[PDB]
């Protein structure tokens, strides 16, 4: 299948470099183009650019001075890099395979438009209700449809999963990673509730397995809090059955990528 | 940016719309596409040649188009349907994309869900780096609504609590955490503190005890 995978630091610094790689499987750079597409928080998805399967960029008009796409067909890599970023270049950036093709010929006349022959200099699209040979005329609303019919098609095909950018002056911050254990009146009778309290990091994101990936079931990792100090919190809790709460051994795997921290934390049992 | 509404809403089962208006050079050249962006999830290609369903979308969703303004049309309306909707076309380039400026879907009719409510007590690690930050976590939920309160014995607090936005879940409930920032010897002096979480006019309390161990 299809998949993309994108890399790079989820936070840069107000006025540097930010720059992305998208990593290819199940197909070849050379056969699709590939493409990067950012979205802000609560904003609209905004196009970067792409690069095609000759090596040709094209780019957003308004971000062209600042953005550059590389490739590489033999390591199968796709680059991108975005000068003088600030906070508003914060966002989630995919990549993607995209569609992009120019077709010409289409004379084909727009809905209340009809498509004659019987106009002054030919073929040309006169509104419906219009009669006579100067309805392809621009007085009367229609055109001569002439020579070079360019249409545009673009369309984005496989989106990657997206990596979660921060412009700030803000500093990494690691994670404190503390268990949650269940106590005796916290029990919910047959099952009980065990997770981890991730606890004051910076940037975005941070994942949590359970017992490395072979625990999903029950399994709720909550979105983080923003907290007033520009801190984040997180927790994941996992639903087991209470005659296991200490003897099976639960561990709660944090990933926090910008701070290359890891934490295995195995969480106890309390007494009361 | 092409224009689209800011917000849609439909009825569970029904049918809407979401229109999507440029001009003749972008949406006229005739190949719009549509994106579900769902919370939390990667975007989903719904729409491209104004007509064509993307791989596996399915045929509950059309599109169309009519001159310089397409439609997203979304038929026999679920409550996973809900999520922004965006859609795109090239612009005198076919490197040069422009997308509309999102709609979001609210879909209408959808039953009220009680939360549930867990409370964690600082973990005695915590407390030994001097910390200490009670957990409130709010599950399946609907609609994403509430406002939770803390209380340290009886009295309410307001220093140090920092709450989430409800954000949706797998299941089309509701998601949120709340959390109470201490010191240790403000946990250890009172003899408890509540989270209360007020959904749709009902409130669970749930509550913790420095004396539980």
């Amino acid at each position: 299948q299809v998949q993309l995978r994108e890399s790079g630091p989820s936070l840069v610094k107000p006025s540097q470099t930010l720059s992305l790689t998208c990593a290819a499987s199940g197909f070849s750079l050379s056969d699709k183009a590939v493409g990067w597409v950012r979205r802000a928080p609560g904003k609209a998805l905004e196009w970067l650019g792409s690069i095609d399967t000759g090596g040709s960029t094209g780019y957003n008009p308004g971000l062209k001075s600042r953005l550059s796409i590389t490739k590489d067909n033999s390591k199968s890599q796709v680059s991108l890099s975005i000068s003088s970023v600030t906070s508003e270049d914060s966002a989630t950036y995919y990549c993607a395979t995209v569609h992009q093709k120019t077709a010409e010929g289409d004379k084909t006349c727009p809905d209340g438009y009809e498509h004659t022959c019987g106009c002054i200099g030919g073929c040309g699209c006169k509104r419906s209700a219009c009669i006579g040979a100067l309805c392809c005329q621009a007085s009367l609303g229609g055109w001569l449809s002439d020579g070079e019919t360019y249409t545009y098609e673009f369309h984005v095909d496989t989106w990657g999963q997206g990596l979660v950018v921060t412009v700030s002056s803000a500093s990494t911050k690691g994670p404190s990673v503390f268990p949650l254990a269940p106590s005796s009146k916290s029990t919910s009778g047959g099952t009980a509730a065990l997770g981890c309290l991730v606890k004051d990091y910076f940037p975005e994101p941070v994942t949590v397995s359970w017992n490395s990936g072979a625990l999903t079931s029950g399994v709720h990792t909550f979105p983080a809090v923003l907290q007033s100090s520009g801190l984040y919190s997180l927790s994941s809790v996992v639903t087991v059955p209470s005659s296991s709460l200490g003897t099976q051994t639960y561990i709660c795997n944090v990933n926090h990528k910008p701070s290359n921290t890891k934490v295995d934390k195995k969480v106890e049992p309390k007494s009361c | 940016v092409l224009n689209q509404p800011s917000s849609v809403s439909g009825s569970l089962g029904q049918r809407v719309s979401i229109t999507c208006s440029g001009s003749s050079s972008n949406v006229g050249n005739g190949y719009v596409s549509w994106y579900q962006l769902i919370p939390g999830s990667a975007p989903r290609t719904l729409i491209y040649g104004d007509t064509s369903r993307a791989s596996g979308v399915p045929d509950r969703f059309s599109g169309s188009r009519s001159g310089n303004t397409a439609t997203l049309t979304i038929s026999s309306l679920q409550a996973e349907d809900e999520a922004d909707y965006f859609c795109a076309s090239a612009e005198d380039s076919s490197s040069n994309a422009v997308f509309g400026s999102g709609t979001t879907l609210t879909v209408l009719g959808q039953p009220k869900a009680a939360p549930s409510v867990t409370l964690f007590p600082p973990s005695s690690e915590e407390l030994q780096a001097n910390k200490a930050t009670l957990v409130c976590l709010i599950s399946d939920f609907y609609p994403g609504a509430v406002t939770v309160a803390w209380k340290a014995d009886s009295s309410p607090v307001k220093a140090g609590v920092e709450t989430t936005t409800p954000s949706k879940q797998s299941n089309n409930k509701y998601a949120a955490s709340s959390y109470l920032s201490l010191t240790p010897e403000q946990w250890k002096s009172h003899r408890s503190y509540s989270c209360q979480v007020t959904h749709e006019g009902s409130t669970v309390e749930k509550t913790v005890a420095p004396t539980e161990c």
